[PDB]
This record gives structure tokens, C-alpha cells and sequence, in this order.
């Protein structure tokens, strides 16, 4: 049969409405233009289907050199296979 | 996560709760339930 | 009020005019605290006058700690000539004090429930957190922060003036409100 | 304020409006009110 | 009847369905899955508008309009696959197993206003 | 216009008159001279015998569904020809707040009046330059700690926080303004009780507290900065008073509170044990 | 505003009888009144009270006999609640059915 | 009267208890006296006090009316004993704790 709770009824609520209290069981619980240039150059030619990602990574360094400053030389597609690839 | 957010104990309560006080055993079946009678012992 | 705002913060900004390098501004210094990860600003703690200042890229320098006006303003100019041994020709040009922040008292117990609940159109409460009113004026436009200690935090001018113009308007309402 | 008594614990309350209602002695919710004073007349017919 | 129901068909449903799984793929996948074990039913009682919580005698259901009810606890495992929890309240049945009348005597039905 | 009726008899004409309405024949009379100024009452009871407007104002609604005669190439477009509409309205941002915050005090367990409340607190603010968002939480965050304690049922943040996790700062902001939007529109005792029964105790132990407290707080002890613990101390201060085994470590996850706020409070209440003597 | 043509005099202060009073036909037995704004319809008279149109609960049109007990409490939610009795005797009369 | 009766249902068996009346002449209708209602030229008073004092129960009789009027030495108003423990007609029981307080006008 059924182990019904031989407790008090008001201590077995008490941890069922707001018992600030969670996570007991884990679970669900969740710059420089020439060296961009040369390492854009270097991403250019090492593999022309770069991606930013791929050089994002690769970059290691601030964001603005690497995307800003190799904008000119290497044309990046948007759609399509060879697509955000500094080509 | 919580379970808390999770487990809604409003869902079982209000439900036989609701089929009690109603006689709707839901809908389909109604007056399955009714008001005890007390008009004398025997009935 | 017999009872001047004690200021404890002047935050002021100094235009230097320069585009500085913040990596050689921390590299000449003696002691600077600037790396990029926190923010765009050397911050220099000057012993004499003893203030923390935060200068970025622009060359803008915003100043806090100070005591005074002339505490930050000469704290600045001792800014502009450490900039300029640097390297740069930092100048003290359109400054201005864009906060100061004080705390004093007026020393006598306060009824800060009478205040906040009959002034809770202008103050809010809620004192499981934190046992302070907040309060307003416009003219002049202070926000002040009151305790039961006493103590008063008045915020929001760039200038004492107005810190103590709304100081001689609200230590009445403190007196007022005196708890006994 | 009025009388009023228990219901289990059967003592006299006498609480007023915008008091809780609630026992002395057990905080038992349910409180009769204690009948009128004045005198009530019946006929034996 | 009811009382079958709540010994054993209430178990029963439980643990029918004991289980409720979900899988994420990556690149190793990811599983959850909720266990459903054992089943708890108090004695009766009512938790109060303040929030107290007290037993409930079913004379005093009635006089409030209370509803005469246990809660319902079961246990649970959450898995996460490369203590107990309320879920509601069970009206009860007078003089069931489960009723704090279910075993008074007399002289106790008495005290507690029940008609014999 | 002024579209307005008054009775009046027209025989006495004295007053603003004194008139009497006997329902039970439908009529209204001059109390003086009884005269019956007007009839065929229509019934009060009755009309509302056979069967929210402060939130569902005067865009109405209608719940639309499948009948028992009608097919899936029907039924379906019901639930397709409902969806063109609900973006011209914010009221799914309206409804789907209550459903939420029904949603939530129900799994609360919370009485129906702080729904309502809540479902006000909402409904009343329910777009503000202080709102302008705000994670859409806070509000119904604290829309229910104001539906609440304005409900006078007071709670502490963590509790709240322990339904929602807002970040126990968004929360703080949101609730200022929230308190003086009513205002310009325009309480810790509640935590004695429901502590006690969280440790499942006797009426007594709690029974005292609120003497307790209220002493301990009436005299002196501003003591401690939210309330909330010093409210604890008085049934560590009573269940010491009383001998049943609560022990410290026991009361704090119990009721998630700090150890040393407990024995350092009760310093002040090792040495207060003066005047709570009752009996 | 809108009372009923019933007495009230039979109530307490609290709005209720107490166990003991002889009551009849369209008597008050449980006063309420539900508070309305001093704007919010000016239906007749409003413009002296104000405050609140009554909301009490009288005793049916033909019965009579005496409050038996009066009970107070609060519903699951806290709100106050009152249960009134009352008790008459039926004695068999002519066209009553055995 | 907190007794396990209702008054109404006391009162009636109080109507019943049959009183003695061998000089009822002597008596006038009770409206016949110009009493404002009721006078010892037209009527007979009597009172009943009970108090529920044993732990066992405790039975109220008809002997314990007690006449607090006036008879003017008019032989009537006793409450008939024909039993021979001398107690009449019971009237009511009572537990420990209950009371009954009431004045009859015969
Ligand atoms: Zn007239
Ligand atoms: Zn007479």
C-alpha cells in the first residue's frame, strides 16, 4: 500500500510553495591593419573559403581589425556556397 | 529549470475538484456526482 | 540648518585635447591602473590632491573624490602636466564638474516612516533592502538620500551651490521630520 | 466590540470590527456569537 | 472502492507512464528524462490564506465550505543521460481508510461532532 | 442632454422626495401621500439569477471552437481564421500576462483574491516609461508581491524569488515606481505565521511570537536590516522558551536564512529575556 | 443609497443578528454594504451619501421564528463569512401532506 | 437556555404541565383584568431555574417550579405530583455545564 506521510501535515508543505531554495539536483541546469592584412592575405590564401568564423578565430585579436581593414582586397559573398569567405 | 514551474499542482486540484462540484465527469457524463440527501436518515 | 554639505565626491571632465595613447599614458605613469578589459580610460589615483580619474581615447578625463572644486580642478591640471611629461599636449580646456556627491548631517533622529508614507508621491520605500529615502527637488534639482544616522547624501549638482541650496531646503523638512 | 465564543475551545472573545477572526487559546476560525440578552417570549400553545 | 483506488490504482497510474524522456543532439548528445516513483497521500488538511497548515476535521470542512482534501507527493529522479514533490490534492471519502474517521471510536465521534 | 430622470410627486413636489419603492407590486410611491409616481418595476435579483470587465474593459471576446456537427475542413479554419487579429491588439500581452500570473499564483498556491489584485496590479501600470519592459518580469514579479501585500498577504522577496529568479535587482527598481504608479493613481507581521507552520508547530510557540515581536520591536531593536530574520529570532527566541527540537541548523534551510544573524540577533535576546514574561 | 423596506433595527453593529431574536418577513438579517465612489453613477441621490449602497441579505417573504445561532469565520482566502440559522416550528396545518 | 432543546419546544412542553386549579374561580380572564397584561388578580407566575452541576446528567422535573406571585391564598398553581417519587413531569435533561433560566405566566 501507500507510505502515507506519518509527518505533520505543516511541515511537508513547507518545502512545496516558495522554500527559496534550487539547484539541489543539478540538472537542466545549464589590431594592427598590416598584421590583419597579412593574416587576411594569410586567410585569403591559405583557404579563399574563409569564413569569419574561421577567421574570427584565427583573428585572436581585437574584432575591428581583422573584419574592418581586410573589407577591401577580399570580397565576401553573402548566399551561396563560398559565402563569408574572404576570397 | 525548476520544477515548480514545472509541476502545477493546480492542474490535479481544480480537476477532481471540478468533476466533484460539478457532476461533469470532465464533459460527456454529467450528474455523476450529486448533493448528498438528508431529508431523513433512511434516505 | 547651521550645517554645511559635507561633499565626499566631485566628478569632473577635462577636455585635454589630444588623442592620448592610453598604453604609453599607463606606461609613463607611476601608478595608473588602465588595461582595456574594464574600460576605454586610464584611471590615475593622485595622492595630492588625492583623486581617481578615468581618461579615454578622446582624451576626456572624468574625475571623482574629490573634496572641492579646487580639489578636482587642480587635481586635473596635475592630470594635464602628468599627460604632457608623457608625451602629450594635454590642456585644461572647457572643463567642467559633471557630478558632486556629499553625505553630512543634521544629527537629530528622523521620523523617515512619516516622510516616505506621506511622502511616498516623492519618496519610495521598501526597507528590506535598504533603510534610505530617496527624495527630490527641481529647484534646485538635488536628489538626497536620507538615513536614520542622520546622514545626508546629496546628489546631482555640478556644483555644491545647489548641493547646499536644497540642503538649506530639506534640513527644515528633517527638523521637521526629527524623530525624538 | 461584541461577544462571540469559540467553537471547540468555548471561550468568551469579544473582538471588534477589523480584528482577526481567530481564537484565543486555539487559533480556531470559527466563532459562534453569543445570544442577545433581552428576553424572548413564547407562547406554550 | 475508494479505497482500492487510492492503495493501489492511484500507484498504478503513477508508474504506467513512470517516465518522460528528451534527447539533444551535439557534436555528444544530450538526454533527459523524469523518473516516477513511490506516492504519498497525506491526512487530510488545509493550508490557511496566511499559510499555515493544519489538519482538517470534516466537521470543519463543512462549516467553512472547505474542500476535504490530502495532498498528493511522489517521488521523482531527473536523469540527465549521455525530493518528493506535491502535485495536488486528493478529496477524500468520510470514514475511507484515509479519514481521520476511518478508525475513531464513539466517544471520540462525539468529541470530533460527528453523528455516530 | 443631461439625459437624466427624477421622481418626484408632482402633488408635494416638497423635496427631493421622500419615496418608497414597494418591488413586491412594482412600484415607487410618494411616502406622503402615496401616490405611485412610476411602475412595472423591472426585477434586480432575478436578472443576474440566471448567470472580467475591469480587465477585458470593452474589446470583448468569445471562445470559438468546433461543433458537433461540423468536419476538420471546417473546425480547423476556426482555429485559422481566429489568428489574423491578435497582433493589432497588445492583448495578448494583456491576457498572456494573467494566464501567466494565473499560471503563477495558482502554482503558488496563493488565495484567488491576490490573482485578482495581481491581475489589477498588472492591468492598472501595464505600460510605463518606468515599465518601458523591464523583462516583463519584475512587474509580475512584483505585481504579485503588490497583489499581494496589497491583498495583505505579505511575502518575502527570496519567496517570490524562488517562483521567479529576477535577479533580485530588476525586481527592486520595478517596485518603486510600481508602488507610486498607485500612489499617483492615488508589514512583516504576516511572516510569524507562516514560519511556524513551515516547522509544523503549536499555536502557542507561534502564539507568543507575535507578543514577542511586536514587544521586541516596540521598545527598541531597529535590528536587522529586512526584517525578515529578526522575525525568526522571536520563534528561536520562543521555541527556546518552549523545549522542542528545532536546532538551529534545522531552521536555517528550513526557512533559508543566515546562522549568524540567528545567534547574534539572539544576543540581544539572551540578555532582553526580561519582559516577554507572560505567564 | 437603495436600503431595503425592512427594518434594520434588528442588527448589531457588526451587521448581524444574534441567536435569540425573534425575526418575521423581509426583515435585515445579515447587513452589507458594498462601497461605491462618490462619482461613480449619481443614481438619484448620491449627490448626499457619497459612500456605499447596501448590500443586505433579508429574511424570506413569508417565514419567520427565531435567529438560532449566528456563526463567523473565513473562508479559504481569508475573506470574513457568516452563516445565520433560523429555526421555526411547523405545526400540521390544513393542507399539509401526511 | 442552553440546553439540548429548542425554546419553542421547552415552552410547549411547559404549556402541557398540568398546574393545580381547584380554586380557579378565584382567577380572571386574562382579559378581563385591566393589567397591562397580566396581574395576580388574573394570573399565576412561575419561574424555573437548572443548572447542570453533577458529571452524570441532571434531569429538570416539574416539581421544580417555584411560584414567585402573589396567590393571595387562592389554592392554585402547583404543578400535580402524582408520582410517588414526587417528582412530575420531566421537562428537560441536562449535562454538566448547561443551563436553563425561564419565567412562565400561567
Ligand atoms: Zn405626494
Ligand atoms: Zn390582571
Amino acid at each position: 500500500r501507500i507510505t502515507t506521510l506519518d509527518e505533520t501535515v505543516g511541515v511537508t508543505m513547507s518545502h512545496t510553495g516558495m522554500s527559496m531554495r534550487s539547484d539541489n539536483s543539478n540538472f537542466l541546469k545549464v589590431m594592427p591593419k598590416k598584421e590583419i592584412l597579412d593574416y587576411l592575405f594569410k586567410l585569403f590564401d591559405e583557404y579563399d573559403y574563409w569564413s569569419l568564423k574561421g577567421l574570427k578565430e584565427r583573428t585572436r585579436q581585437p574584432e575591428a581589425h581583422l573584419k574592418e581593414c581586410l573589407d577591401k582586397v577580399a570580397t565576401l559573398v553573402k548566399k551561396g556556397p563560398y559565402a563569408f569567405k574572404y576570397t | 529549470f525548476n520544477m515548480k514551474l514545472a509541476i502545477n499542482a493546480k492542474t490535479i486540484t481544480s480537476g477532481l475538484k471540478y468533476a466533484l462540484a460539478t457532476g461533469n465527469w470532465g464533459s460527456s457524463r454529467a450528474g455523476v456526482s450529486q448533493v448528498l440527501n438528508r431529508y431523513t436518515y433512511s434516505s | 540648518s547651521g550645517i554645511v554639505p559635507t561633499l565626499q565626491n566631485i566628478v569632473a571632465t577635462v577636455t585635454l585635447g589630444c588623442r592620448l595613447d592610453l598604453k604609453t599614458v599607463a606606461l609613463h605613469a607611476r601608478n595608473a591602473e588602465y588595461n582595456p578589459k574594464r574600460f576605454a580610460a586610464v584611471i590615475m589615483r593622485i595622492r595630492e590632491p588625492k583623486t581617481t580619474a578615468l581618461i579615454f581615447a578622446s582624451g576626456k578625463m572624468v574625475v571623482t573624490g574629490a573634496k572641492s572644486e579646487d580639489d578636482s580642478k587642480l587635481a586635473s591640471r596635475k592630470y594635464a602636466r602628468i599627460i604632457q611629461k608623457i608625451g602629450f599636449a594635454a590642456k585644461f580646456t572647457d572643463f567642467k564638474i559633471q557630478n558632486i556627491v556629499g553625505s553630512c548631517d543634521v544629527k537629530f533622529p528622523i521620523r523617515l516612516e512619516g516622510l516616505a508614507f506621506s511622502h511616498g508621491t516623492f519618496s519610495s520605500y521598501e526597507p528590506e533592502l535598504f533603510p534610505g529615502l530617496i527624495y527630490r527637488m527641481v529647484k534646485p534639482k538635488i536628489v538626497l538620500l536620507i538615513f536614520v544616522s542622520g546622514k545626508i547624501v546629496l546628489t546631482g549638482a555640478k556644483q555644491r551651490e545647489e548641493i547646499y541650496q536644497a540642503f538649506e531646503a530639506i534640513y527644515p523638512v528633517l527638523s521637521e521630520f526629527r524623530k525624538m | 466590540t461584541l461577544k462571540y465564543i469559540c467553537a471547540e475551545c468555548s471561550s468568551k472573545l469579544s473582538l471588534s470590527r477589523t480584528d482577526a477572526v481567530r481564537c484565543k487559546d486555539c487559533g480556531h476560525r470559527i466563532l459562534l456569537k453569543a445570544r442577545t440578552k433581552r428576553l424572548v417570549q413564547f407562547e406554550a400553545r | 472502492s475508494f479505497n482500492q483506488f487510492v492503495d493501489y490504482t492511484l500507484q498504478d497510474i503513477i508508474c504506467e507512464d513512470s517516465t518522460l524522456i528528451l534527447e539533444q543532439l551535439a557534436q555528444i548528445s544530450r538526454k533527459y528524462e523524469i523518473s516516477f516513483g513511490k506516492i504519498y497521500v497525506t491526512k487530510p488538511m488545509v493550508n490557511e490564506s496566511d499559510g499555515v497548515t493544519h489538519a482538517l476535521y470534516p466537521q470543519e470542512a463543512r462549516l467553512r465550505n472547505l474542500t476535504y482534501s490530502s495532498g498528493l507527493f511522489v517521488d521523482v529522479k531527473k536523469r540527465t543521460y549521455e525530493g518528493k514533490v506535491f502535485i495536488g490534492r486528493l478529496p477524500i471519502m468520510l470514514r475511507s481508510k484515509n479519514c481521520y474517521l476511518s478508525e475513531a471510536t464513539e466517544s471520540d465521534l462525539y468529541k470530533l461532532k460527528e453523528c455516530p | 442632454p443631461n439625459l437624466n430622470i427624477v421622481l418626484t410627486c408632482p402633488e408635494c413636489k416638497v423635496y427631493p422626495p421622500k419615496i418608497v419603492e414597494r418591488f413586491s407590486e412594482g412600484d415607487v410611491v410618494c411616502a406622503l401621500c402615496g401616490l405611485v409616481l412610476s411602475d412595472k418595476l423591472v426585477d434586480t435579483r432575478s436578472e443576474w439569477r440566471t448567470f472580467n470587465p475591469l480587465l477585458d474593459g470593452n474589446n470583448l471576446s468569445t471562445r470559438i471552437g468546433k461543433g458537433e456537427t461540423t468536419d476538420m475542413r471546417f473546425t480547423k479554419e476556426l482555429n485559422k481564421a481566429q489568428g489574423k487579429n491578435v497582433m493589432d491588439k497588445k492583448d495578448n500581452e494583456v491576457q498572456a500576462a494573467f494566464a501567466k500570473i494565473t499560471m503563477l499564483c495558482d502554482a503558488a498556491e496563493l488565495p484567488k483574491i491576490v490573482k485578482d489584485c495581481a491581475k489589477e496590479a498588472y492591468k492598472l501600470c501595464h505600460d510605463e516609461k518606468t515599465l518601458k519592459g523591464k523583462s516583463m518580469e519584475s512587474i509580475m514579479a512584483a505585481s504579485i508581491l503588490i497583489g499581494c501585500r496589497r491583498a495583505e498577504v505579505a511575502r518575502t522577496f527570496k519567496e517570490i524569488q524562488s517562483l521567479i529568479h529576477v535577479k533580485t535587482k530588476e525586481f527592486g527598481k520595478t517596485l518603486n515606481i510600481m508602488k507610486n504608479i498607485l500612489r499617483g493613481k492615488s508589514q512583516n507581521l504576516t511572516y510569524i505565521p507562516r514560519f511556524c507552520s513551515h516547522l509544523g508547530l503549536p499555536m502557542q510557540v507561534t502564539t507568543s511570537a507575535e507578543y514577542t515581536a511586536k514587544k521586541c520591536k516596540e521598545i527598541k531593536e531597529i535590528a536587522g536590516k529586512s526584517p525578515i530574520t529578526i522575525a525568526v529570532v522571536s520563534i528561536y527566541l520562543n521555541i527556546l522558551l518552549f523545549q522542542i527540537p528545532i536546532t538551529a541548523a534545522k531552521v536555517g534551510q528550513t526557512l533559508q536564512v543566515t546562522e549568524g544573524t540567528i545567534k547574534s540577533g539572539y544576543k540581544i535576546l539572551y540578555e532582553h529575556r526580561d519582559k516577554l514574561v507572560d505567564p | 443609497l437603495r436600503m431595503k423596506h425592512g427594518t434594520y433595527d434588528k442588527l448589531d453593529d457588526d451587521g448581524l443578528i444574534a441567536p435569540g431574536v425573534r425575526v418575521s418577513g423581509e426583515d435585515v438579517i445579515i447587513g452589507k454594504t458594498t462601497p461605491i465612489s462618490p462619482d461613480e453613477e449619481e443614481l438619484g441621490q448620491r449627490t448626499a451619501y457619497h459612500s456605499k449602497r447596501d448590500a443586505s441579505t433579508p429574511l424570506r417573504s413569508t417565514e419567520n421564528g427565531i435567529v438560532d445561532q449566528v456563526l463567523v469565520t473565513t473562508n479559504q482566502d481569508g475573506l470574513k463569512f457568516v452563516k445565520v440559522r433560523v429555526r421555526t416550528t411547523k405545526i400540521p396545518q390544513i393542507g399539509d401532506k401526511f | 437556555n442552553t440546553t439540548v432543546l429548542a425554546d419553542e419546544f421547552i415552552a410547549h412542553r411547559l404549556g402541557l404541565i398540568p398546574l393545580q386549579s381547584m380554586d380557579i374561580e378565584q382567577l380572571e380572564y386574562s382579559r378581563d383584568c385591566f393589567c397591562e397584561d397580566h396581574c395576580d388578580k388574573c394570573s399565576v407566575v412561575l419561574t424555573l431555574q437548572a443548572f447542570g452541576e453533577s458529571e452524570s446528567t441532571t434531569n429538570v422535573y416539574s416539581k421544580d417550579l417555584v411560584i414567585v406571585s402573589n396567590l393571595m391564598g387562592r389554592n392554585i398553581g402547583h404543578p400535580i405530583i402524582q408520582d410517588k417519587e414526587g417528582n412530575g413531569v420531566l421537562i428537560c435533561k441536562l449535562r454538566k455545564g448547561q443551563e436553563l433560566k425561564l419565567t412562565c405566566v400561567a
